[PDB]
Formats: structure tokens, C-alpha cells, sequence
């Protein structure tokens, strides 16, 4: 999920975009 | 773009910016 | 009239607080 | 939608909760 | 509602949302 | 005060409401 | 005219910074 | 009140300080 | 029309995220 | 300027990047 | 004014408030 | 720079003002 990927680890812009609709 | 840990409201704000008119979903328990 | 872009920015912060662990979908259109 | 309902008028906490998962 | 530690500006924003037209007081040295 | 209750400890919604006017 | 709800959200953040340890009361009405 | 004075016009830091405790 | 003061507050947060380590100058006038 | 371009209309991430160093 | 550590977006917001119409520069790698 | 002065150390209001244009 997003917390594991972007909060306790770091999300690239491309990875943040995976959570867009 | 920043390369840093984004949590809580700061993560939601980042999604708002990145996703634009498409919107997004914030599911923290996933 | 309300600035939708600024309003939405505000709304998602409010949803973060209100929804908590349940999360939410933000679908403006 | 949330923009139609909560940008035009102020939504209370209870009205905002509708949009949660 | 979230169940988390709220400090500083994030605490003030939470009070703004929760309190509505009633307003609130933020007294950190109390 | 609010810092002890909600910042170094956790406030329920009802506890945050104690700081409303 | 200014959106009072968005304005107030902004104002309390500014007061947090300006007032510091003194704190403040936010009384919109 | 603060809304009447600082929403209509931009309040400087000095004007905002009036509202502090 | 858009509230420039609220808009700018929002813009600098967006620039923080977009610019990252590069930083930015915010020159409204 | 950024206010003229990004307050009137919504600037995309790509348009915002112009203002970075 | 607060006497505290200001980082990231919170630092940028503080500069926006403090600097007014003058604007500011946020250079984190300096 | 600003990070060393105000983020990993504390900036007085006067020190934050050094970063204004
Ligand atoms: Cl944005
Ligand atoms: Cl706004
Ligand atoms: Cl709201
Ligand atoms: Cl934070
Ligand atoms: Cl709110
Ligand atoms: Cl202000
Ligand atoms: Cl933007
Ligand atoms: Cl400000
Ligand atoms: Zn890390
Ligand atoms: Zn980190
Ligand atoms: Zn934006
Ligand atoms: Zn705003
Ligand atoms: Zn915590
Ligand atoms: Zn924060
Ligand atoms: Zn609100
Ligand atoms: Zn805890
Ligand atoms: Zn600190
Ligand atoms: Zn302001
Ligand atoms: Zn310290």
C-alpha cells in the first residue's frame, strides 16, 4: 500500500502516480 | 520532484498535486 | 464563486483527518 | 460529488464523512 | 476521525476543522 | 493543556472538541 | 469577495507561527 | 474581528500579532 | 477572480514539492 | 510571473517546474 | 514568533508569511 | 544555507527574514 511505499519508504514521482485514479 | 518520505496530510497533498483532475485514492490500511 | 482548485486542496486535508484509517477516494469530476 | 457539495457550501465533519471509504 | 498525535500547525488545523463556527483556543504553554 | 493531551499523547475527537469555544 | 472558510484556515496557521508559545483564541464570529 | 480585518485585506505579521494571547 | 494571497500560499507549497532539492525563488511582483 | 500564470489558471507540474532553480 | 525547527513545506510557509510582497528564495542544497 | 540555520538549528524571525528578497 501507499504507506509502506511512500511514507516508511520513498516514492518517486512515478510511484506516487500509481495512486491516481 | 522531491525524493523524501511523505506521510499523512503531506502525502495526501502530494497526491492532490500529482494527480490533478484525475483524483486519487488514499488507503492507509492497505 | 469558489476556487475549485484551492477548495479541493483544502478538502483532501479535511478528509485525511475525518477519514483516518478508513482512507478515501477523491474524485473531483 | 464532493466538489459540488463541499466547495459551494461548508460541509460539516458529518457531511465530509460520506466521502470516506 | 484520525487517532494520532497532532502537534503545532497540524493540531491547529484539526481544531479549525473540528470546531467550526465556534472557533477554538490554542494555548500551548498550558 | 492541549499539548500534553493531543500532541505528546493522543486526543479522541471528543477530546479535541474540549478546546472549542 | 474572500472565501471566509478558506481564509480562516489560512489565518489560524499564520497565527500559530506569529503567536508561538503565547497561543491565541480564534473567534470568527 | 480577525475575519473582518484579515480576510478582506492582508494583515501583516504585526497586525496578526493583535490576535495572540 | 483569484485571491492572490491564498493562491501564493498554495503555489509555494506546490513548488516545494515540484522543485525538491533544486529549490526556487518566489517572486510574486 | 508565476502569480499571473498560475493563479489565473491551474499550472500543471510541468508548468510549475519553470519556476524552480 | 515561534522559536522552533522549520523544515520542508513548513519552512516555505514560514518564509511566505514573513516575507510578504518581497517574496523569498528556498535553496535547500546551499 | 537555510536548512542548516532553520531546520537542523533554530531561526529567529530576524534570521528567517535573511531569506526574503
Ligand atoms: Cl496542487
Ligand atoms: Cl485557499
Ligand atoms: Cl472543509
Ligand atoms: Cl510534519
Ligand atoms: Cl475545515
Ligand atoms: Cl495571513
Ligand atoms: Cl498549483
Ligand atoms: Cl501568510
Ligand atoms: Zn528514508
Ligand atoms: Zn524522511
Ligand atoms: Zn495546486
Ligand atoms: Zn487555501
Ligand atoms: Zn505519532
Ligand atoms: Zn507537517
Ligand atoms: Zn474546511
Ligand atoms: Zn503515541
Ligand atoms: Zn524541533
Ligand atoms: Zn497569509
Ligand atoms: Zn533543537
Amino acid at each position: 500500500g501507499i504507506v509502506e511505499q511512500c511514507c516508511t519508504s520513498i516514492c518517486s514521482l512515478y510511484q506516487l502516480e500509481n495512486y491516481c485514479n | 520532484f522531491v525524493n523524501q518520505h511523505l506521510c499523512g496530510s503531506h502525502l495526501v497533498e502530494a497526491l492532490y498535486l500529482v494527480c490533478g483532475e484525475r483524483g486519487f485514492f488514499y488507503t492507509p490500511k492497505t
